[PDB]
């Protein structure tokens, strides 16, 4: 069980996808969306 | 479906906390059979 479930969403390039994960740097997680190193919480996505 | 491995991330800066530990745990039994791993202790002479 969960106290505080947020939910997060955008779209980006294939190139970019582990650019989501914590402590990775390039331009988008320099300047877009970043997340802490303890993040508890988990990653989709698809193709659209 | 995942075959249950991965890899730490292991880096020189990155790691605080999610750092990477050598941990050695040593473990006996003692007073409840022969013994064959002693204390620096030195023996008396035996008195009856």
């Amino acid at each position: 069980c969960f106290t505080n479930v947020y939910a997060d969403s955008f779209v980006i390039r294939g190139n970019e996808v582990s650019q989501i994960a914590p402590g990775q740097t390039g331009n988008i997680a320099d300047y877009n969306y970043k997340l802490p190193d303890d993040f508890t919480g988990c990653v989709i996505a698809w193709n659209s | 479906c995942y075959f249950p491995l991965r890899s730490y991330g292991f880096r020189p800066t990155y790691g605080v906390g999610h750092q990477p530990y050598r941990v050695v745990v040593l473990s006996f039994e003692l007073l409840h059979a022969p013994a064959t791993v002693c204390g620096p202790k030195k023996s008396t002479n035996l008195v009856k």
